[PDB]
RNA sequence: UUAAUUGCGAUAACGAACGAGACCUUAACCUACUAAAUAGGGUUGCUGGCACUUGCCGGUUGACUCUUCUUAGAGGGACUAUCGGUUUCAAGCCGAUGGAAGUUUGAGGCAAUAACAGGUCUGUGAUGCCCUUAGACGUUCUGGGCCGCACGCGCGCUACACUGACGGAGCCAGCGAGUACAACCUUGGCCGAGAGGUCUGGGUAAUCUUGUGAAACUCCGUCGUGCUGGGGAUAGAGCAUUGUAAUUAUUGCUCUUCAACGAGGAAUUCCUAGUAAGCGCAAGUCAUCAGCUUGCGUUGAUUACGUCCCUGCCCUUUGUACACACC
């Protein structure tokens, strides 16, 4: 019933599913709050889609998220991309779109990707070699 | 914890089972420097003694030295469960002992000559002075005892 | 049986191509090609083409009849549940495997060996072929080896259309 | 490295020969406009096609080839 | 061995009147005095956060600033 | 100003560093012009970023590592050596606590001494090997600009590990001290003694 | 008179994908015909079989590899339906090579 | 130090024996329109800026 | 308002914890205590030693609280790591079995774990309110 | 120009095929369809705790409904697209904009002509002819042996630590794979410091193992730059496990031993992006063994984005007493 958008986020393999609502300000991630994450040094990483647009958009916003797939570095840029799309998805829909413009261009100027969807799958480890294009060592002494 | 307070300066090194206990650093370290002991097993004995492993133990009391070194001498009187030694199950049906000092390097040399004695495939390489354990020298180390 | 679907799928296909080779090594007479195995309820339909249909069902129910049999006795199966059906080829010269045992006679029989090859390939343009090939090798006369290559048309090599066009 | 093969280009040619009409500009017209007229299995090459067809529209803008 | 790993009541004076107003405050730049080594350095960083005297910048393990009271 | 009430509660010091400035990690981006043109538009901090880390496609084009950050470029380069290899992390962790620790260093702002430091360590004229029948001669050329940036961003991170190795004087301890004697031009760090080893072999083959 | 709904899923397993979608595409459509509840062809990963393999048989010359592998395709089709709705749609709707098959008991 | 700052103009195509050097044709910042061709170590795009001590010294294609 | 556990970070948390329950000390020993590996690949033993059991068993109960059924090989295999294992390179093995199942044993007598029907154990009445209490501690320790 | 005999263009050549490309498979995008209690969410029932107001976390296959994620069908989508220069204003290249994707979009899969005395008669009831054909060089048992070591090179691993080591604590993946005529993966519970036993299950597998809560990582402590707590080799003894059989330690675990080695000379390998490097997993072989390997995902840079200086190859012109072709 109430207005709500179930919006995704990508990196590598990682996958966070953002659900916004009206409300009073959750922003949550399986359970746990936004201020904890706990790779540390990238809170901050999670916290700048929220300082660059601001709090005052998440007064009515409510964000709740689960993550599964990848690793840590990346599911806080599938949760960091979760939340960038939740708020444009959510001015989108029930705001205005001038503001939705407001955060785009805001978005776009200190682009990080965030709103775009990340391009990056891993190359096949393909076989004379360890990885992908990491050949052997050859001899010839 | 505590920064060394009052005079201080109560001997470096501190001689222990005919061998040299290391001044400062710590008891589970200047443990290991006696030829017997190992890291785990050190600590083992710290906990029986009761002292912080935090401390440098070279300015330790005398009382709690002959703990320790009473630790060592016996395993089966104190709490150790006595699977946590150097041997055990040796002579002929009996108990397990093990040392941690000049006794042990002389049990060693002891049990050398018990394998040359057998003169088991063990043993016989012993006397070569190669390679026990079925290990391959074709290539690896070219420099040798 | 009941076994995992991945190896089930894995041992059916096995025995297809086990199926499929016997069927090469003991219908060589008959000029065979190539085995449809259907596997429904009950019944299952070893469908068996070939060249020679008259001598691969012999005289109403031999031949065919005995090869049911081997196959129960293989993989053992009852009676009724597996039946063969042997069916003339659409077109003879598209199919590779049937040159392939035409070329296998007619070398064992004793006939020129660049001509052999010639006749087979206008036999497969008569029939309606883009291209074809016939390769030959080891020792047509002399000691050393060699390959010999006779040929017509236009022959893709590479790509997916191979797997497609070109049977092998 | 992409410059438009042979097929591409002789398809486009003669696309361009017998349709000048039907060819406006932008590609996805011209797209749609390729996949009535000649008969590609592709996707790519069809869209390969239109390509080069639109390449050939925007020269024939500024005068013949 | 380099010393500097002694413990004395004459040096553990020497580091209280050695520690009030000193810009950088770490592990590194004790040693750097040939202080006492690099634990006995970071117990003494640890006693100058008791009641003040020397406030934090960054709290990680071996990572450890501090600076003076202002 | 303004602290909102969100059901997840943020602590005051964070709401405070937040919305009316565009800061970096906690303190302030701004200010930290170069004056001194070739390092101006690839020494960018123009751009204002709040963490020294990214996914950032850079490796791509050809000139999308001029609009990278300095600071990544800096995490970037402490990667360095096979047991530190990946880990930015680690890295972005390290150089948090050397712009720490020159925001202690006599106060300033500590993108200022990252920025002079990098200008002064730039060499301005390198060498580069010739043929030239068959001797090792080098004629003396000019560098330009990004490898100037790229050159110095290594000799700097060098300058760190190599003071790092068998030492107490944590990484960011040394890179903050070699960022500290290349904003100050003393020529006793490593990266400052490399630019002049090279200007020196410039001027010698001239 | 029965009206007996026992609850059946079928089975479809296969390696060819243009049969199997054909024959899935048949079978809701039977289910249209006689008019039954029944989840829609719900379709499980591919189970992809991957044989690693040198290309030689000596071992020597260069060392290359070939994946020869095999494609699955597991589908299902759940029926609400009864046991004589379910013989019917068993007997008709069989194509060659798609391993169809019953489980019958809900 | 005299330091002379230098600006680009056009990219006189990749040079030397070795890939790794490019000449470079130079309109100088201060006292503009004398072009100098001098050589170049690293990437280049028109409009960049060169620091260097020997200015007026014109380089040539190297062997 | 609404106080909540995850608020609280898992450090601090754990720390809130082993102090509770060092106010108690009826969490119980095992009998093992500073004579254990504590995981298979381990050189040293607990360097904290005395204590030490107090954090393992919080661990043990928030990771409970935010799991649905977790028993002893998960925690095993959780709280294991890489093995020295020599001039060879690393593995994963599990963690020791028996101190995980005392440390499970021990908060099920102090009532923080409760039996769970499937596999494995979930939490119990007054186990949550502890929980709680300690969050809500630390909240002002920050505050 | 192109990665390409890829194309423009000039043109005794014109239009063609093969190879390249196209194709195929996979990896990238869909709040646009079709779908789900073996994939996940929302309300609500019962129910656990909180603050105690309405609110927060839950746990339940109790209901009802949804398909964003998930799978995976069927489609589309990228065409260098639009703009700008730049280039006989060609082929194309270069930079911005948007766009999931602007490196042939990424990676492979197939891969021509002609061959090579390359390798394989130790994958082969694929095989010619020399071998042999019962004292068999057949088969089969039984014990060894391939693993021996003054010593040469060749892939590899672990390290020479403080970007660390050791403790705890936090704690997130993907490829996979797996037994009913056997003995597979094996949760959950008890015993055991371990390894490993045992009862019991679930699973022929998006269902159970399995979120394979893998590692490196992140936090707080211990040691601080000493062959040190770095480094684990060599050793001794026991405790396990596989198998009929373990010594020429099968492997694991236990405690003890603490060797060499403070970043490696001449040389030379590999590499241009989710790549290199790190890290672990995974099946393959396997009763038992992982430093191996084909896959997989995690952390993720540096530096070109050029040139023919070396190396190799390719053409082209030239020469050639060569054509079994510089052996
Ligand atoms: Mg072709
Ligand atoms: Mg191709
Ligand atoms: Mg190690
Ligand atoms: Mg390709
Ligand atoms: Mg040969
Ligand atoms: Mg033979
Ligand atoms: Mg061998
Ligand atoms: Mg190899
Ligand atoms: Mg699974
Ligand atoms: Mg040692
Ligand atoms: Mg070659």
């Amino acid at each position: 019933t109430v207005p709500s958008v179930q919006t995704f986020g990508k990196k590598k393999s990682a996958t966070a599913v953002a659900h916004v609502k009206a409300g009073k300000g959750l922003i949550k991630v399986n359970g746990s709050p936004i201020t904890l994450v706990q790779p540390e040094i990238l809170r901050f990483k999670v916290y700048e889609p929220l300082l660059l647009v601001g709090l005052d958009k998440f007064a009515n916003i409510d964000i709740r998220v689960k993550v599964t797939g990848g690793g840590h570095v990346s599911q806080v840029y599938a949760i960091r991309q979760a939340i960038a799309k939740g708020l444009v998805a959510y001015h989108q829909k029930f705001v205005d779109e001038q503001s939705k413009n407001e955060l785009k261009k805001a978005f776009t100027s200190y682009d990080r990707t965030l709103l775009i969807a990340d391009s990056r799958r891993p190359e096949p480890k393909k076989f004379g070699g360890r990885g992908a294009r990491s050949r052997f060592q050859k001899s010839y002494r | 914890s505590l920064v060394v307070q009052e005079q201080g300066s109560f001997q470096h090194i501190l001689r222990l089972l005919n061998t040299n206990v290391d001044g400062n650093i710590n008891v589970v370290y200047a443990l290991t420097t006696i030829r017997g002991v190992g890291r785990r097993y050190a600590n083992l004995v710290c906990k029986k003694a009761d002292v912080d492993l935090h401390k440098r133990a070279g300015e330790l009391t005398q009382e709690e030295l002959e703990r320790i070194v009473q630790i060592m001498q016996n395993p089966t009187h104190y709490k150790i469960p006595a699977w946590f030694l150097n041997r055990q199950k040796d002579v002929n049906d009996g108990k397990d002992y093990h040392s941690l000092a000049n006794n042990l390097e002389s049990k060693l040399r002891d049990d050398l000559e018990r394998l040359k004695k057998i003169r088991s495939h063990r043993g016989i390489r012993h006397f070569w002075g190669l390679r026990v354990r079925g290990q391959h020298t074709k290539t690896t180390g070219r420099r040798r005892a | 049986a009941i076994i995992s679907k991945k190896r089930k799928l894995v041992a059916d296909g096995v025995f297809y191509a086990e199926l499929n080779e016997f069927f090469t090594r003991e219908l060589a007479e008959e000029g065979y090609s190539g085995v449809e195995v259907r596997v429904t309820p009950t019944k299952t339909e070893i469908i068996i083409r070939a060249t020679k249909v008259q001598d691969v069902v012999g005289e109403n129910g031999r031949r065919i009849n005995e090869l049911t049999l081997l196959i129960e006795k293989r993989f053992k199966y009852k009676r009724g549940t597996i039946a063969l059906y042997a069916e003339r080829v659409h077109d003879r010269g598209l199919s590779a495997v049937a040159q392939a045992e035409s070329m296998k006679f007619k070398l064992l029989n004793g006939l020129a060996i660049r001509r052999a090859a010639y006749g087979v390939v206008r036999y497969v343009m008569e029939s309606g072929a883009k291209g074809c090939e016939v390769v030959i090798s080891g020792k047509l006369r002399a000691a050393r080896a060699k390959s010999m290559k006779f040929a017509d048309g236009f022959l893709i090599h590479s790509g997916q259309p191979v797997n497609d066009f070109i049977e092998t | 490295g992409r410059v438009r093969t042979k097929t591409v280009k002789r398809a486009s040619k003669a696309l361009i020969e017998k349709y000048y009409p039907k060819l406006t500009m932008d590609f996805q017209t011209n797209k749609r406009l390729c996949d009535e007229i000649a008969t590609i299995q592709s996707k790519r090459l069809r869209n390969k096609i239109a390509g080069y067809t639109t390449h050939l529209m925007k020269r024939i803008q500024k005068g013949p080839v | 061995a380099k010393h500097a790993v002694v413990l004395d009541q004459d040096k553990f004076d020497r580091i209280m009147k050695e520690a009030p107003t000193y810009r950088y405050v770490s592990v590194s730049v004790l040693v750097d005095r040939f202080k006492l080594g690099g634990s006995l350095a970071r117990v003494a960083l640890r006693h100058l956060e008791n009641e003040g005297i020397i406030k934090p910048v960054s709290k990680h393990s071996k990572q450890a600033i501090y600076t003076r009271a202002t | 100003f303004v602290p909102v009430e969100l059901a997840t509660t943020i602590p005051v010091e964070i709401q405070q560093a937040q919305q009316e400035i565009k800061l970096f990690n906690k303190w302030s981006f701004e200010d930290v012009e170069v004056k001194d043109a070739s390092l101006v538009d690839y020494i960018q901090i123009s751009k204002p970023i709040y963490v020294a880390h990214t996914a950032g496609r850079y490796a791509n084009k050809r000139f999308r590592k001029a609009q990278c950050p300095i600071v990544e470029r800096l995490t970037n380069s402490l990667m360095m050596n096979g047991r530190n290899n990946g880990k930015k992390l680690k890295a972005v962790r390290i150089v948090k606590h050397t712009l720490e620790i020159i925001n202690v260093l006599t106060d300033q702002n500590p993108l200022q001494v990252v920025v002079d430091a990098i200008i002064n360590s730039g060499p301005r004229e390198d060498t580069t090997r010739v043929g030239g029948g068959g001797a090792a001669r080098r004629q003396a050329v000019d560098v330009s600009p990004l490898r100037r940036v790229n050159q110095s961003i290594a000799l700097l991170t060098i300058g760190a590990r190599e003071a790092a190795f068998r030492n107490i004087k944590t990484i960011a301890e040394t890179l903050a001290e070699e960022l500290i004697n290349a904003a100050k031009g003393s020529s006793t760090s490593y990266a400052i003694k490399k630019k002049d080893e090279l200007e020196r072999v410039a001027k010698s083959n001239r | 008179q029965e009206v007996v709904i026992h609850k059946i899923r079928i089975n479809l397993t296969s390696t060819k994908v243009k049969q199997l979608e054909n024959v899935s595409a048949n079978i809701i459509k039977n289910a249209e015909t006689f008019k039954l509840v029944k989840k829609g062809p719900v379709r499980l990963p591919t189970k992809v079989l991957k044989i690693s393999t040198r290309k030689t048989p000596n071992g020597e010359g260069s060392k290359t590899w070939d994946t020869y592998e095999m494609r699955i395709h597991k589908r299902y089709i759940d029926l609400e339906a009864p046991a004589h709705i379910v013989k019917r749609i068993t007997q008709i709707t069989i194509e060659p090579g798609v391993d169809v098959e019953v489980i019958i008991a809900a | 130090t005299p330091v002379t700052l230098a600006k680009v103009i056009k990219v006189l195509g990749r040079t030397g024996s070795r890939g790794g050097v490019t000449q470079v044709r130079v309109e100088f910042l201060e006292d503009t329109t004398r072009t100098i061709v001098r050589n170049v170590k690293g990437p280049v795009r028109e409009g960049d800026i060169l620091v260097l001590m020997e200015s007026e010294r014109e380089a040539r294609r190297l062997r | 308002p609404g106080v909540s556990v995850r608020d609280v970070p898992a450090q601090d948390f754990i720390n809130n914890y082993a102090s509770f329950l060092q106010r108690q000390g009826k969490l119980e020993v095992p009998g093992y205590v500073d004579i254990v590996k504590t995981s298979a690949g381990n050189e040293l033993p607990p360097q904290d030693s005395e204590g030490w059991f107090y954090k393992r068993a919080a661990s043990v109960a928030r990771h409970i609280y935010l799991r649905k059924q977790v028993g002893v090989g998960k925690l095993n295999k959780l709280y294991g790591g890489a093995k020295n294992r020599g001039v060879r390179p690393h593995k994963h093995v599990d963690a020791s079995g028996s101190i995980n199942r005392k440390v499970l044993q021990s908060l099920e007598k102090l009532g923080v774990v409760e039996i769970s029907p499937k596999g494995g154990r979930r939490i119990s009445d007054n186990g949550l309110r502890d929980l709680d209490r300690i969050a809500a501690a630390t909240l002002e320790d920050e505050e």
